[PDB]
């Protein structure tokens, strides 16, 4: 709604690509926790 | 020289105007001012028929040689397998094959009862 | 116009003989290849429809006949060069085409399909 | 993966006395498990198994 | 359903229960009659003789399907063919014409 | 049937026969509004059922000797809507989504069906699950998370 | 690379068998079974292991940074 | 007895690596339309590509006003003035050698850039005096064991002894340290009419339909120009084509008479032919002639038709400011109509384009039915090598452009001096930018296409990419992957990934990766091969004619009704479709046959039987660039025949001996495993395995730590993997020693037994032992 | 994987009668009387007409699938298990497809009989304009192979002209998974969390 | 049935020109005859009061193909061969010769 | 028997508290990096789903 890259506005850095309510609310990278591939074991 | 609807001259080869456009009694080319009519050129007809492909229905399809339409009932389904009917308990199913998801993953099979007409999706 | 260069206009043409009388007259067209010689033939077997053939050293030929634009000049004398043919515009009687025929070798089942 | 495209991942690198073992004396270098194959279908894999057995004696 | 809940459904259907006094041939007859014919549907061939004079005459011919044929396909009688040509097509025609003109001077 | 028409001298040149042909397949001898086709395919279930492509309940409705006029179902929820009320939109929703899921022998159970039909028709409307649905809910934050 | 040290399945050592099962093919001229076999080497994965060997160090040492040309 | 290993071969051959002809020449056959194409850039028939490219843009001309200071006369007043012309005349790569070689420039992380020279044609005042200046043109990249470098005539005992492969294969760039591939793409084949039908043609104008013809011309320097035909629901068809980057419309009845004087009837002739009485044509071309006389009444010879299409196309085609429209029309009718029949032939161009006509209304109709693009008969493969010169002769054209331009500054300030001094061109040629070579170095590295017209491609990315080296079967594939085009890669349409019959032989079946690029990202048979030019295509003629085929210049007569003999797209003629199969098997018969001197065995004959509502019948003939080839033995007099994918779609190829079935079988395949691709080859008993398993495996061994090289204390690669302990198949496809797989081992012969027992194997997990793991094996760096 | 001596003979024979069956079913289509034959002029002008349509050829690959289909059918329910070599319990192939600790008896079914009808969204293997459906068979043949049938086993191996049609089968699969319930789960969840 | 020859003129006489599809011209006017000296090509030119005739013969068809007319007699049953060359005819007009400015604006 | 170049888990990580962004104060995106694990849209669902509300927070 400007121009027509140019600098991102405010209303841009909240809808970035999914957005900030998207990807830093309702989803956020976590403390403690790992990933790691999957073994199988039927001892456990 | 007269084609159809057109009239072309035999000196050049132009196509010659419609003579209810220009003046009467004589028509002229274009190129080169040439003499004509003769008056013996006659009232041009031009008989153009139907594409016959301009309109598909049920009656052109019934007209056609071949086969164009399945009956009601008239077509059984082909693949059989023995399989347990978990409805009641029939023998002969009906089986569908197709490879779905990634190149990895297996394949799922459709089965289909003959007794009441159920259809079915189980991979193993 | 005079263009194109090397090129010389044709004072001396030969006589052509041109009736059209009633018992009656014909003029024909032939289409023949460079690898053939026309002055070595003094005989030509024609038949007619499509099928014929012919046999000239080792090569072999066939003579296509086709009922039906082009226009005939014949020359009326040697100073008036050429002139349209007409009688009351001309077109020919006969339409013949030579066409060199090859004849391809029957497939040996034989010796080619093994079990 | 073999040539006939069935890949697995190593689950475990199992220690030879523990490993079953041949009458010949011999055991196994790798194991794949029978139930990788009635769903891939990789019966050339089935053929490589006694023609790489046949060409080695 | 579910995600736009939309009124221009790609396959509108309707399920009709028919009772037990209407028998498999009468319901086949119904559902023929619910069954409509097009104009396009009972034409078999369309000769138009163009012919340039005085004024442009088009000689139109209308070549259909046989009477017994269309009428035991389409449920549509030779008076009902009558009605539509001499009101809506002829009509409908003259328009078309009349539009193709103004396209060709425009 | 054969007719003659008369055209001015100016008119000149025209593809009458293409102009002929694009008008027949535009003109209707017949059709019953909104409906294509009527087929009789095998009895569902042991009821004796008739499938259009087209949906009309009003014409239908005049065939009351032929048809159950109190057993006439459709696919189309709007429709349905529009002439039988919230409550049978509502029916055809669990109905329509339950044969989604019989069609591939995946038995989902019908509380959660319900619940989604319920959630639909909470405005005595057809929602979907979208922007346009969504516009009357309270949560502006629940909203904001959305799009 | 070179003759691996011992069978991969059993343990047989196999590293010193390599030189001379390429004698046995070329100055005896004997067939592939019989040259693994008298180099005593009777279980099929003994028998692989010299058999199947590539020895591409022969390829490798073609590239030699130290001596010129 | 067997199909043994060679195990006394193979060492001996470790050790001793060949002073003579290279072992397996397949490894070379499979590089060969990578090498062949950048050889075809310099070596061949009339100087290669760019000779014939800088020709096409041969002269720039800058005018700056000055007052001609004559006595009396109104030339001063039009002055256009003096004419700095400008041209070059011949442009030559001449080494990226103080010989260099490759390996260093691998050492040293640079690009193994070759210098380019160019020297200019300097023409004023309607080039009275020209001064010629060689000059550097930049340094451009140049592909290894190409023309250009120095390994061209080498040997692998002597490339051992230039730190290379014994067996280098080749066909790569060496850019900043890192080995980049031009990926070969599926474009239209050349010079041929194609009947489509487009939803796409519809949405761009008023009145438009789905039909359509599209021609895809090639120039002699492989430069690309494709023509389309457009049905309007008017009843006009309208000539579309391309400059810079802009599309632009013609009536085809004003095309038509800009190529030579005809009549209306002499245009009525070559697309209606007996076929008089067809309603549907005699209305069409009714409307197509008073169209134009109604439009256009001015335009009564081919002059003022040519005057009139230079002046509309003055401004777009630059062509100013002393060119007549007369020259600035026939300009736009040399680069834009039909140009894979070039210059001195618009008698060609007419022809071909009133054919073109008459296959568009016969699609409208419904006598023809649409050609695919998608499907394998309709397309060529566009070669790295012609790709690379393409490019090449637009920054040649820019580097011209700039010339101009550096001298429009000049005039349009301090106005310096005249264009006859040497010191001034030596001081223009300095302020422009040469270095090609460094744009040239760009698209090798980045894969980006940066041009003004922006070629026949519809992409501008990816057009290279790294040849990854993480085991050879990985590495000599990407020589042999072909792609349609990233274009195609983001559409919904699924036909383009369909696996169709007409690729039998040319593309494999098998070799396709799994998930995206399914279907898109094809890889060719081991046995197929690509055109690299053409020859003897001129004697061709000369032996149609004599088999019977009448003149197309005195025959004049067109339709789906009588066969068309074409030669490259080159209408030469008329006969009917009885005789039309004679000559085409005739012709096959004397091709396969060395008694004939003018009939190439590569030579492609398309014949098109006539059907009822199937392809436009003729007798299309191809011996062109970018065919794709394949070898088939020739039943009668049992001998190698060459077929493209064109001609194959009517031919009856049996596949074994056996199953040969008579009067309806003329050919039959050497081995059924000319179908596959080498690493489909590879597969063992893969005719035992369920097709995505066999497909997986081509996945699998270009993911597999295998051998990617012996040479590598050479080397300084990104990354590497390395199995150390390499052994050879005991079960194996013969072809495996065909391409000396053993010079690279990818796994190793293991004991595995099909067994449930430690109860940690299931489904996609497998078990190691761990004193064979001790031992070695497996093991890698 | 075997099959025995009798459970072989059992295959080949079934498989006999399925030469016939191609032709059959493209006389049924095309509506001809006393079953013409496979070289026939009129049927093979009416058998273009089918060719050009899209829905002609429905009707007859639907038709001659059918009846394919209904002949390995009954290769495997006499094959499988009254002709295998080994038998349950001791056959594992078997076993592990009955006890469902993996693959079914389709799967087993096309290791130890035949492949099948080779279907390619919903019909058979793809045609070309020539009337061909690989360069290897006749112009508009009325043969099952050719309309993709294998009557080949994973066992014996397949045809060189079996395997064709196979690759374009098992690539078909491969697409679809790739190619194709986020967006509609996430739509619900933010409406009903 | 075999046809005998009478005569064959290697030398030029009569010659054959293709125009279009009706072609009458006012049948007075004169077409001068051109050669060049393997292969001889040649060029045809008329003049009228309001036409103008150019014919020329086609490069790739002439070296090629060899044309010859001859007339057949229904008696004798002896044809008399002339070789006559194929030239492609077009036709100028009085309207020919008109052009505008070389540059326009 | 081949042997396949990718490492089992080459994307094998573990993070206590490592590095954040400025703006979010929240896990740093890379592996190498100490990083953090996201809990995306469709876990914050599952969580949700549990009924978990003390497992979301
Ligand atoms: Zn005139
Ligand atoms: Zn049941
Ligand atoms: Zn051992």
């Amino acid at each position: 709604k400007a121009q027509g890259v140019p600098i991102p506005g405010v209303k841009q850095a909240l809808e970035k690509k999914e957005g900030l309510f998207r990807k830093h609310m309702m989803g956020k990278r976590v403390n403690y926790a790992a990933r790691s591939v999957i073994s199988p074991d039927p001892n456990i | 020289s007269v084609v159809g609807s057109l009239i072309f001259c035999l000196d050049c080869g132009d196509l010659l105007e419609n003579p209810n456009a220009v003046l009467g009694s004589n028509v002229e080319c274009s190129q080169c001012k040439a003499i004509y009519p003769k008056s013996q050129f006659s009232n041009l007809k031009v008989v153009t028929t139907t594409a016959d492909d301009a309109f598909p229905s049920s009656l052109r399809a019934k007209k056609s040689v071949v086969k164009t339409s399945l009956k009601k009932n008239e077509l059984k389904d082909g693949a059989t397998i023995k399989e347990k009917c978990p409805q009641c308990g029939n023998e002969e199913m009906n089986y569908h094959t197709l490879q779905l998801r990634s190149a990895d993953e297996g394949a799922t099979v459709f089965y289909t009862c003959t007794s009441c007409g159920y259809k079915f999706r189980t991979n193993n | 116009f005079s263009i194109p260069d090397g090129f010389k206009k044709c004072k001396h043409l030969k006589n052509f003989p041109l009736n059209g009388d009633n018992k009656q007259q014909q003029v024909w067209l032939i289409k023949f290849p460079s690898n053939v010689d026309i002055s070595k033939l003094k005989s030509l077997p024609v038949d007619f429809e499509s099928s014929t053939t012919m046999t000239i050293d080792k090569h072999d030929y066939k003579i296509m006949d086709d009922t039906d634009n082009m226009t005939l000049l014949v020359p009326s004398e040697s100073k008036e060069s050429l002139k349209i043919a007409s009688t009351a515009p001309l077109q020919f009687d006969k339409v013949f085409s030579v066409s060199e025929t090859a004849k391809i070798p029957a497939i040996d089942y034989s010796k080619v399909r093994v079990p | 993966s073999s040539r006939h495209g069935q890949k697995g991942v190593c689950s475990r690198k199992w220690p030879t006395i523990d490993m079953p073992f041949s009458e010949t004396g011999i055991q196994p270098d790798i194991i794949i498990n029978p139930h990788a194959f009635p769903s891939r279908m990789t019966i050339g894999m089935f053929v490589e198994s006694l023609a790489g057995k046949a060409g080695a004696l | 359903i579910v995600m736009t809940a939309s009124a221009a459904i790609k396959t509108p259907q309707m399920t009709l229960p028919i009772w037990n006094d209407v028998s498999d041939e009468q319901a086949d007859t119904f559902c023929k009659s619910i069954s409509k014919v097009l104009l396009s549907e009972v034409i078999d061939k369309v000769i138009v003789t163009e012919t340039t004079g005085t004024a442009r005459s088009y000689v139109i011919h209308m070549r259909f399907f046989d009477n017994n044929e269309y009428s035991e396909e389409y449920d549509v009688s030779k008076e009902e063919l009558q009605n539509v040509i001499s009101n809506q097509f002829i009509h409908l025609l003259e328009a078309a014409i009349v539009k193709e003109i103004k396209k060709q001077k425009r | 049937c054969e007719f003659k028409l008369e055209l001015a001298a100016d008119t000149e040149k025209l593809l009458m026969v293409n102009i002929v042909e694009e008008i027949c397949r535009k003109s209707i001898i017949r059709q019953i509004p909104h409906i294509d086709r009527c087929v009789h395919p095998e009895p569902e279930n042991g009821k004796r059922v008739l499938v259009t492509e087209g949906v009309n309940f009003q014409a239908m409705w005049d065939q009351e000797a032929f048809i159950d006029v109190d057993g006439i179902t459709s696919n189309d929820v709007a429709a349905v809507l529009k002439t039988y009320g919230v409550e049978a939109a509502r029916n055809t929703i669990v109905n329509e989504i339950n044969n989604v899921f019989s069609r591939y022998a995946i038995s989902v159970s019908f509380r959660h069906l319900d619940l989604i039909a319920d959630m639909m028709t909470r405005q005595g409307t057809y929602l979907a699950f979208n922007r346009q649905g969504m516009e009357t809910s309270t949560s502006s934050f629940m909203k904001m998370s959305y799009e | 690379m070179i003759v691996p040290v011992r069978c991969f399945s059993c343990g047989k050592v196999v590293g010193d068998k390599w030189e001379s099962y390429l004698n046995l093919l070329q100055e005896d001229e004997l067939d592939e079974g019989t040259a693994l076999s008298r180099l005593g080497l009777k279980r099929y994965c003994c028998r692989r292991m010299i058999l199947t060997h590539v020895d591409l160090i022969e390829k490798f040492l073609r590239y030699n940074p130290l001596e010129k040309r | 007895r067997t199909a043994d290993f060679r195990t006394l071969e193979r060492e001996s051959r470790f050790i001793n690596p060949p002073k003579d002809k290279s072992a397996f020449p397949l490894l070379q056959e499979a590089v060969q339309p990578h090498i062949g194409s950048f050889n075809a850039l310099t070596e061949g028939p009339d100087g290669g590509l760019l000779n014939l490219g800088v020709k096409d843009i041969g002269e720039k001309v800058i005018f700056d006003g000055k007052p001609l200071n004559s006595e009396d006369e109104i030339s001063n007043s039009g002055y256009l003035g003096n004419k700095l012309s400008v041209s070059v005349e011949q442009v030559s790569i001449a080494k990226p050698m103080r010989k260099v070689y490759p390996s260093e420039s691998r050492q040293r992380l640079t690009s193994y850039r070759g210098k380019l020279l160019l020297k200019l044609k300097w023409s004023v005042n309607n080039g009275e005096e020209n001064l010629f200046e060689v000059r550097d043109c930049g340094g451009l990249p140049v592909m290894l064991q190409s023309n250009r470098c120095h390994l061209n005539k080498m040997s692998p005992y002597e490339l051992v002894q230039h730190k290379e492969e014994s067996d280098e294969i080749g066909g790569y760039f060496i850019v900043n340290g890192i080995e980049k591939l031009i990926r070969m793409l599926i474009v239209q084949r050349r010079n041929h009419p194609m009947a489509i039908i487009r939803p796409s043609f519809a949405n761009r104008g008023a009145s438009y339909s789905h039909y359509g013809i599209q021609i895809r011309s090639v120039r002699p320097d492989q430069t690309s120009q494709t023509n389309v035909l457009h049905y309007l629901n008017d009843g006009q068809v309208t000539f579309r084509f391309s400059w810079r980057k802009n599309e632009y419309l013609v009536p085809v009845v004003m095309i038509l008479k800009a190529l030579c004087h005809t009549s209306d009837r002499e245009i009525f002739d070559g697309i209606i032919g007996n076929d008089v009485k067809d309603s549907f044509l005699t209305d069409r071309l009714e409307l197509l002639l008073r169209g134009f006389k109604k439009r256009y009444p001015h335009l009564q010879n081919r002059t003022q038709v040519l005057q009139y299409l230079g002046d509309k196309f003055r401004v777009v085609f630059q062509a100013s400011p002393d060119q007549s429209d007369l020259e600035v029309g026939q300009e736009v009718l040399d680069r834009i109509v039909l140009v894979h029949l070039g210059k001195d032939g618009s008698q060609d161009k007419f022809r071909m384009l009133l054919f073109m006509i008459r296959k568009l209304y016969s699609l409208v109709a419904g006598e023809c039915s649409p050609d695919n693009p998608d499907a394998t008969q309709h397309q060529e493969v566009l070669l790295g090598g012609f790709l690379y010169g393409m490019i090449l002769k637009e920054k040649i054209d820019e580097y011209l452009q700039n010339i101009i331009a550096q001298v429009r500054m000049d005039i349009n300030r301090g106005m310096a001096i005249n264009f006859k001094d040497k010191r001034y061109m030596s001081r223009v040629l300095m302020r422009v930018n040469e270095n090609i070579g460094s744009k040239m170095q760009y698209f090798l590295s980045t894969g980006n296409l940066v041009s003004q017209s922006g070629l026949d491609l519809q992409q501008v990315s990816g057009y290279t990419v790294v040849a990854e080296k993480i085991n050879f079967y990985r590495f000599i594939s990407h020589f042999r992957m072909v792609h349609r085009g990233s274009f195609f890669a983001q559409l919904k349409t699924t036909t383009v990934r369909k696996l169709l019959p007409e690729s039998w032989g040319f593309l494999c079946p098998v070799h396709t990766p799994d998930g995206s690029p399914c279907g898109l990202l094809n890889h060719f048979a081991h046995k197929c091969r690509i055109s690299t030019q053409q020859s003897d295509v001129s004697r061709i003629p000369s032996i149609l004619y004599s088999l019977g085929v009448a003149p197309a210049s005195h025959t004049f007569a067109a339709g789906p009704s009588l066969c068309c003999v074409q030669i490259d797209g080159k209408i030469i003629g008329w006969v009917s479709h009885e005789q039309g199969k004679i000559i085409a098997d005739t012709l096959r018969y004397w091709k396969v046959e060395g008694k004939t001197p003018g009939l190439p065995i590569d030579l492609e004959i398309g014949y098109v039987p006539p059907s009822t509502r199937g392809q436009y019948p003729g007798l299309y003939l191809f011996g062109g660039h970018s065919r794709m080839l394949r070898p088939v033995r020739y039943l009668p007099l049992d001998k190698e025949d060459i077929v493209g994918p064109f001609e194959q779609v009517y031919m009856n190829i049996a596949v074994t001996p056996q199953e040969i079935q008579n009067n309806v079988h003329t050919h039959v395949e050497f081995t059924p495993t000319n179908i596959l691709s080498i690493l489909a080859n590879l597969t063992p008993f893969s005719d035992f395995n369920q097709s995505p398993r066999n497909m997986y495996q081509c996945q699998m061994g270009k993911q597999t730590m295998g051998t990617p090289g012996v040479a590598l204390c050479h080397r300084s690669d990104n990354k590497l993997y390395r199995l150390q302990t390499g052994q050879t198949p005991i079960v194996k496809a013969n072809l495996y020693d065909d391409y000396g797989m053993d010079n690279f081992p990818n796994g190793f012969n293991a004991v595995v037994a099909v067994i449930s027992y430690t109860g940690y194997d299931m489904d996609d997990a497998m078990i190691i032992n761990k004193s064979a793991d001790e031992r070695g094996f497996g093991y890698g760096t | 994987l075997r099959l025995t001596a009798e459970g072989n003979k059992w295959r080949t024979d079934i498989l006999k009668t399925s030469v016939d069956t191609g032709r059959e079913a493209a006389a049924e289509v095309t509506n001809l009387d006393k079953d013409t034959p496979a070289d026939d002029p009129e049927l093979l002008k009416r058998l273009q007409e089918i060719l050009r349509d899209n829905n002609k050829s429905g009707i007859l690959d639907a038709v001659t699938s059918s009846k394919v289909n209904a002949i390995t059918s009954q290769v495997v329910s006499k094959c499988v298990p009254d002709g295998t070599m080994k038998k349950f319990p001791c056959n594992s192939m078997q076993a592990m497809a009955l006890s469902g600790a993996k693959g079914s008896n389709v799967n087993v079914s096309q290791i130890m009989c035949l492949l099948g009808q080779q279907a390619l969204e919903g019909r058979r293997v793809p045609v070309m304009v020539s009337g061909k459906t690989l360069p290897s068979f006749k112009p508009y043949e009325t043969d099952a192979m050719a309309g993709g049938y294998v009557k080949g086993r994973f066992y014996s191996g397949i045809k060189p002209q079996e395997y064709y049609f196979h690759c374009m089968a098992g690539r078909e699969g491969l697409i679809d998974t790739a190619v194709k319930s986020g967006y509609l789960q996430r739509c619900l969840t933010k409406q009903l969390e | 049935s075999e046809i005998e020859i009478e005569s064959v003129q290697d030398q030029p006489s009569v010659a054959v020109g293709s125009f279009f599809k009706g072609f009458r011209a006012p049948s007075d006017t004169t077409f001068d005859l051109y050669k060049k000296k393997e292969k001889d090509e040649f060029v045809l030119h008329g003049e009228n009061e309001r036409l103008e005739y150019e014919g020329y013969t086609d490069s790739s068809s002439q070296a090629s193909n060899q044309y010859v007319v001859g007339l057949f007699n229904p008696e004798k049953k002896s044809i008399q061969l002339y070789k006559a060359p194929v030239l492609v005819s077009k036709v100028v007009s009085k309207s020919s010769k008109n052009l505008r400015g070389p540059k326009i604006k | 028997y081949q042997r396949l170049r990718h490492m089992v888990n080459d994307k094998f990580q573990v993070r206590s508290t490592g590095p954040v962004n400025s703006l979010t104060m929240q896990p740093v995106k890379g592996r190498k990096r100490h990083g953090g694990i996201r809990v995306g849209e469709m876990e914050r669902d599952a969580l949700i789903g549990h009924g978990t509300s003390f497992l979301l927070q």
